[PDB]
């Protein structure tokens, strides 16, 4: 397993 | 934010031909590209998605293909059902999204010259103000036309507005409106007003024009 | 099944505020991001806004950030969009989309399923039209025919309907008898912030002055109906 919640913070909170 | 360009911006195509549009990006998008059919008065449908694989209840005879930075629609058997405004779509920047700015793919037919017609401003609006000359160019195909205004020979510039219909779901022609707008007082100084048209069904531009006060 | 279905647009004024709202059915909303995206008169796409399923992560794009703020409530499978600051740019269609999910996972599986893979459900779009101006009906004058025995058989005839606001207008000619080489074009946006279009029919030269042609026009918003008379000028 992976947590969405992990992921899409990266996702929309990249430089 | 990367552009996303397509070509061409229209295309005219008969049932049964084959039609590539192309999309390219200013910058690597891998594969996450989508298009996106379109008609007026409803909802864009997706076609493609991940560049080549077809979405669901979507007729095979739509393709996609391409990667990092050159993209192409292709459509294998023209149907009716297909004339419509293309879009692609860069997801690759996720969460922002660009679209491309449209491909327009409309009825190939045989040319048609239009029919061209004036029209002074009546009475009862020049009681108003303003007078407004309209030229009509009927039936006519393929779309591209020049219309000019001529007052009293002078060319008329930035005081004018075209507006065309759709391509007529019985004979794919289009018409077309040039609608020139002047002051009462500007109306009443010319003599003669004269809408000029080329298009490629002429073999010589047309006039057509009336004299003020006849 | 799957649907969205959008509410909430109209006219307003610069600088005020609408709130869009648009309803999902037929899937867990609370599984999918969710788009706006936006379609200005004649013109092409452009992506407003997306929102992460259970509203942590948002984006919008640059034409519209510090203005718009999309939002969700999952427990009323509703989307929002809040337009405030409004522009006669953000003129447009604006469409709510569920986000896409590849085909060949039936659960989320981060990049690989979701996210780029475009927008498969779309509502039905609700029309934003910010003015100035307030609504007027429509004045309507002659496109009277030529008295040129030109072409031959073939004269135009029609009907201006000048400075109207909002959108729409009908046109039909002698109440339904008429619609044989009809054309209504577009209506275009005049400087004055109203909007205007001509209707024209093509007829036989032989019927002017002998049968009646009347453009029966009405608008909606303001109530307004006119029966306007259109023959040739005659002349002194
Ligand atoms: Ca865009
Ligand atoms: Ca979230």
């Amino acid at each position: 397993p992976s947590k969405r919640s992990f992921i899409e913070d990266l996702l929309f909170n990249k430089v | 934010d990367i552009v996303m360009t397509q070509s061409p911006s229209f295309l005219s195509a008969s049932v049964g031909d084959r039609v590539t549009i192309t999309c390219r990006a200013s910058q690597g998008i891998d594969r996450y590209l989508a298009w996106y059919q379109q008609k007026p008065g409803s909802a864009p449908k997706l076609l493609i998605y991940a560049a080549s694989t077809l979405q669901s209840g979507v007729p095979s005879r739509f393709s996609g293909s391409g990667s990092e930075t050159d993209f192409t629609l292709t459509i294998s058997s023209l149907q009716p059902d297909d004339f419509a405004t293309y879009y692609c779509q860069q997801l690759s920047t996720y969460p922002t999204i660009t679209f491309g700015q449209g491909t327009r793919l409309e009825i190939k037919r045989t040319v048609a010259a239009p029919s061209v017609f004036i029209f002074p401003p009546s009475d009862e609006q020049l009681k108003s103000g303003t007078a407004s000359v309209v030229c009509l160019l009927n039936n006519f195909y393929p779309r591209e036309a020049k219309v000019q205004w001529k007052v009293d020979n002078a060319l008329q510039s930035g005081n004018s507005q075209e507006s065309v219909t759709e391509q007529d779901s019985k004979d794919s022609t289009y018409s077309l409106s040039s609608t020139l707008t002047l002051s009462k007082a500007d109306y009443e100084k010319h003599k003669v007003y004269a809408c000029e048209v080329t298009h490629q069904g002429l073999s010589s531009p047309v006039t057509k024009s009336f004299n003020r006060g006849e | 099944q799957v649907q969205l279905v959008q509410s909430g647009g109209g006219v307003v004024q610069p600088g005020r505020s609408l709130r869009l709202s648009c309803a999902a059915s037929g899937f867990n909303f609370g599984d999918f991001g969710m788009h706006w995206v936006r379609q200005a008169p004649g013109k092409g796409l452009e992506w407003v806004a997306v929102i992460s399923y259970e509203g942590r992560n948002k984006n919008h794009a640059d034409s519209v950030r510090g203005r718009f703020t999309i939002s969700r409530d999952n427990s009323r499978n509703m989307l929002y969009l809040q337009m405030n600051s409004l522009r006669r740019g953000d003129t447009a269609v604006y469409y709510c989309a569920k986000e896409n999910r590849d085909r060949n996972y039936d659960s989320w599986s981060a990049s690989y399923s979701d996210y780029y893979y475009g927008m498969d459900v779309w509502g039905q779009g609700t029309t934003v039209t910010v003015s100035s101006a307030s609504t007027k009906g429509p004045s309507v004058f002659p496109l009277a025919p030529s008295s040129k025995s030109t072409s031959g058989g073939t004269a135009a005839l029609g009907c201006l309907v000048k400075d109207y606001f909002p959108e729409p207008v009908t046109v039909s000619w002698n109440s339904g008898a008429l619609t044989s080489g009809v054309h209504t074009f577009p209506a275009v946006l005049q400087s004055s912030g109203l909007y205007s279009l001509s209707s024209v029919v093509t007829v036989p030269s032989s019927s002017l002055g002998t049968q009646t042609y009347i453009c029966n026009v009405n608008h909606k918003p303001s109530n307004t109906k006119v029966d306007k008379k259109v023959e040739p000028k005659s002349c002194d």
